[PDB]
């Protein structure tokens, strides 16, 4: 019944990364937006910058866009971290 | 960018 458009990306960072460089957070935000814009129209992009698992959520216009994003990003490397990407479970908050 | 840095 739910056609999932929201992708949850994990291990993109650790919140300590933002302790001693105030610019890293927005650099990461835009890195993600630039990459994800190739997968579909982005409706909302959020970084949970105090979440210990390094979490981001990207919501797309179409569920096929979320699928393409998940296919391309899961297991990819970002700043020395191997990230995961999965469809939102519809219930967990970050 | 940080994309793909291992
Ligand atoms: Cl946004
Ligand atoms: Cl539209």
């Amino acid at each position: 019944m739910r056609h999932e458009r929201v992708v949850i990306i994990k291990n993109m960072f650790h919140p300590m990364d933002f302790e001693d460089d105030p610019l890293v957070l927005n650099e990461i935000r835009e890195d993600l937006r630039v990459e994800c814009s190739k997968f579909g129209q982005i409706r909302k992009l959020l970084l949970f910058d105090r979440h210990p698992d390094g979490v981001a959520s990207v919501s797309f216009r179409d569920p096929e866009e979320a699928d393409y994003c998940i296919q391309t990003l899961d297991g990819r490397w970002f700043g020395g971290r191997q990230i995961t990407a999965q469809a939102w479970d519809g219930t967990t908050d970050y | 960018s940080r994309w793909d840095v291992k």
